[PDB]
């Protein structure tokens, strides 16, 4: 499950363990380094977290700006309008951030 | 040096309302004297200049048979004060003489330009002594007074005035066919070979004028003579012999600049139902809306209804607003004026609001038309509009486009059609009856609309048989009508490149092996296959449930129904 | 008399006022019985000082037209009345004469435009002006050129079809063009060997031909104070006069030239081989550029309509002008630049209106890569943000003019910019800047072109190893390796200059030669790179690269295959 050893040895490694980090359904090297945001639109407060990745063999795994801001943005305020400058606000503060 | 309607070219409907004005009048100078009618006075035609308006009056005049006068006004104002004035007086009282007669003043705003624009005593003067010549034309006999202006406020406003030059016509500039008229009567005295065909031309010159496609067939013809006649001292045979081409016709269009890119151009867009497949509540609705109150209203005199004045579309990006309301316009051949987003922002950064009155103006000058508002949102979202600043919805394009329609008649049958991709924050009172009241939901095309849209994108591409679009309209699920244009240019680039690239590697085969067949004739399907590769969906799930939002929010208020009458 | 041999750096324009204006002159009788008509009016304009009148005389004389000068000042010096008679009884004589050529010099002197013309006698004039321009079918072979700075200056009545229609922009003379014209004022100048115009026209950046003559006069000049003591004894021993390098480099000091402030339209002498590597980047622009100009043929076939633009996103200082002035110069077309402090003066000023300008010049240059350096600029001033919205003044006149532009007319679009997000969305929509390409910072193998081409100027010993440079040196962008490669210069002159001084105290304490640093050495850049610090940050690059990820991964719509 998450943050536990897994079937599947991590190529990345840097974590003594050595073995991938199940997540969200996938198999991944390491586990995130997640960090609060606060999602405010329109007179709506909330609050999340988003469980940055880094580290991916791969590479196509690695935690991207732009999705996770879209896929926050639709999770927290679906169908909400000119959410576009809202995810603006979360890339730049996540990549702030890192 | 007669000339006659058959030469005046690129304008047909304007040709046939000046006729029923002056040709009646001249031609029959009893029956208006006898019948209790006003003949008119003072016909004003303005339009960009190089559009042969000066030539439409010498036409008129000579087929009426009425005796013409040119009064160009450099040539009047180039006169030493005093001198001017008699040569106006001059004119008038001759073209008085040989009643019936027309008066033809080119130019006519260098003569009586806005008013605070003179500033000498002597320009008022002149203009005044107009203003009077141009009243004592009751006395006279069936003396028309005729004159050319490039916009209806370039002149003094007081002859716009009952008795002066109230009549209009607005020649504005040739469309496809006028333009195709035009290169015809310019290319009567040319030898050119059957690889051309004027009507291509005419159709790739957009923007062009009259003056611009003669110049087009004089280059054309020029540099037809220095690929041959280079070639020779000078041989007459040759000259003899000579026949432009479309290489030349082409050629000469890369240098054209054309004098009127920059217009406001109206005229019936050929797009049809057929170029957008589909929707057809939203056809039906259009039909309703544009078509029903000009070909019945007698309907609507007799069951005593209001036409609406305008609807307002909204819905994703690039599904094809533009395209419904050019194929309605085309449905009732009604006149199609787009004014995009970028002209309001225009507006709005300049401060220059007021030049909302002249857009609904020409519109209704060309009535019955379809007024289209690309983006209403553009100057909203300009100032953020979800949230934006501390100010309302209400600004100053927006206001004054309300006031231009609650002032607009409807016996004019000139209907507004907005857009706009985020309906929220159109400002509210432009929703309310007596405007903009019926809102029409355009979602994203469905699978025979995708197959149709295909279709028309093709319609002028080589495509192989072996293509299917009926597949790949059925695999493209939510694609908007801008990703399936997309995919048909991505398509015709790689057939593109292939082509060169086997040109290139054929020339080169020929220079190491100097000893044929198009190698790509047409787009094959694989190409397709590679180009739908680089496919994308511009809109997403969540601009789709936004609008379905959007929409339920407005049903919710329709609940009531069930009604029945004891 | 004057002839084409003594004009120079409008070549171009000197031909296409040939073709416009030798066949209609050379055959009448060919113009007559066609039903063609010639030009009835030619409007030459450009910055002051570039001979336009001796064009003028050259195409007259060598076609054996009548020649007629007006001068818009002397015209405008006479009485009232007085100027209406010497225009009429000027063009009176054209008519009169053979096939004539009448040059106005300094027309918006007569007719400047309407708002600078308060007086009456100033309309009377201009109205004489356009009667006559418009009587010219009466005349015979009677064309009529003029001068002015810029097609904006003069009324525009007369720019109207039968009055001057046509117009030819002479421009500023280029590397090539003031090398001819150099040529031209030396002839009678006796030159040593070791003056090479060829350097003082790849020098003399922004001169016209005005300032050339100037530069030639002050060289001369200077050589004869040299030589003039000794010459106040005698008068004909400055025969033997030869002005040297040395004369020339001083002249260019003391030149205040006067076209330093005009845009530089030109063919770029950049190549991809300045810039290696980006294979893909550089196919996308050929595919863009070149096509619809060296194979037209194939677009009309197959029925594509050309893209108008296309927009560069990544680090700064990576080489998107380089890339931008390549292609340019693939295609041999012109190349405009529109540098950010330009769309923040409009800005500022509230000028967006000279945008169109800038279009219509670049459309005047047709094939032209117009580019904009930084289209972010307007954006980046506002904050990046304040409480509107994205749209601007500039950047929604950029808008306008895009979409009112003809596709024929080759004109190819180009913008850059080191933020991809806060750019107006509304330009990246189909029929504008809708292809984004990535510049990312440059490979080992363009970065070993960018050392190459840095230093192809300056002396280097071969013991130093450009790629070692480059290997090490990953991360790197063009402005680093360009610093580095300035930073290795200057440390040699600075070694090179203290041995002179050396030299000096030996000449002092021991009183009773070989270069000692001939060129850049492996210890310099040794050193140079003492001060070598990566521009763009490991952190930086993340942005570009995902926004990159981002666009691609959206491409799953793929392994489409048909029945």
């Amino acid at each position: 499950l998450d943050g536990d050893r897994t079937n599947s040895r991590s190529t990345g490694g840097k974590c003594g363990c050595g073995f991938k980090h199940f997540w969200d359904g996938k198999e991944y090297d390491n586990l995130p380094e997640a960090f609060p945001i606060t999602l405010e639109w329109g007179g709506r407060v909330v609050r999340e977290t988003v469980y940055w990745f880094q580290y991916e063999s791969d590479s196509s795994l690695n935690s991207n700006v732009y999705d996770v801001a879209m896929k926050l943005v639709t999770k927290h305020f679906p169908g909400e309008f000119g959410s576009e400058i809202l995810v603006q606000k979360v890339v730049h503060t996540i990549l702030h951030q890192t | 040096n007669e000339v006659g309607y058959d030469d005046i070219g690129g304008c047909r409907k304007q040709l046939a309302q000046i006729k029923e004005m002056v040709e009646l009048p001249l031609r029959h100078p009893a029956l208006f004297k006898a019948i209790g009618v006003k003949p008119p006075r003072g016909i004003l035609l303005y339009g960009p200049p190089g559009t042969g308006k000066t030539l439409i009056a010498r036409a008129v005049a000579n087929e009426t048979g009425a005796f013409f006068f040119l009064i160009n006004g450099p040539e009047i104002m180039s006169k030493l004060a005093g001198e001017s004035e008699s040569n106006l007086r001059k004119a008038f009282e001759e073209a008085e003489k040989n009643a019936p007669a027309i008066i033809f003043i080119d130019e006519l705003d260098a003569i009586a330009p806005k008013r605070e624009k003179t500033h000498g005593e002597v320009e008022r003067r002149i203009v005044s002594q107009l203003l009077t010549l141009m009243d004592g034309l009751k006395q006279r006999a069936h003396v028309i007074v005729m004159a050319a202006t490039n916009r209806p406020n370039s002149i003094d406003p007081a002859l716009r005035r009952f008795g002066r030059f109230d009549r209009e016509v607005d020649i504005g500039i040739p469309d496809a066919t006028g333009r195709l008229e035009i290169l015809q009567i310019h290319t009567k005295n040319m030898k050119l070979a059957d690889d051309v065909d004027l009507e291509q031309v005419a159709n790739e010159t957009h923007g062009h004028v009259g003056a611009d496609l003669a110049a087009l067939c004089s280059e054309a013809a020029l540099q037809a003579i220095r690929k041959k006649m280079d070639l020779i001292t000078i041989d007459a045979e040759v000259m003899n012999s000579l026949a432009v081409t479309m290489d030349d016709f082409r050629w000469a269009l890369s240098q054209s600049n054309p004098s009127a890119l920059r217009e406001t151009v109206v005229e019936v867009p050929q797009v049809t139902w057929e170029d957008i497949g589909g929707l057809e509540d939203v056809k039906r609705e259009l039909q309703e809306l544009v078509q029903y109150p000009v070909e019945h209203p007698d309907k609507f005199l007799k069951f005593g209804m209001t036409p609406s004045k305008g609807v307002l579309f909204y819905g994703p990006p690039g599904c094809g607003k533009t395209l419904l309301a050019k194929a309605i316009a085309n449905e009732c051949q009604a006149n199609f004026i787009s004014i995009k987003g970028p002209e309001l922002l225009t507006m709005w950064f300049g401060e220059s609001e007021a030049n909302v009155r002249e857009i609904f103006d020409k519109a209704r000058q060309a009535a019955p038309c379809v007024l289209f508002f690309d983006e209403l949102d553009s100057i909203a979202k300009a100032r953020g509009g979800n949230i934006g600043d501390g100010g309302g919805a209400a600004d100053r394009v927006i206001n004054q486009i309300l006031t231009e329609m609650d002032g607009m008649s409807t016996k004019k049958n000139v209907f507004i059609i907005g857009a706009t991709n985020r309906p929220d924050i159109i400002d509210p009172a432009i929703l309310r009856p007596g405007r903009l009241d019926q809102l029409i939901y355009i979602p994203l095309p469905d699978e025979k609309s995708r197959v149709a849209i295909l279709k028309a994108n093709l319609r002028k591409s080589p495509v192989a048989k072996d293509v299917d679009l009926e597949f790949l309209a059925k695999m493209t699920n939510g694609f908007s009508g801008a990703d399936l244009t997309e995919i048909c240019q991505r398509a015709c680039k790689l057939a593109i490149r292939e082509s060169i690239e086997s040109e290139i590697r054929r020339e080169r085969e020929r220079q190491t092996n100097p000893s044929e067949d198009d190698p790509v004739p047409e787009i094959r399907r694989d190409h397709f296959e590679e180009a739908m590769r680089f496919a994308r969906r511009s809109v997403s799930d969540n601009d789709i449930r936004k609008y379905e939002m959007f929409a339920q929010t407005l049903q919710q208020s329709r609940g009531f129904g069930s009604f029945r009458f004891p």
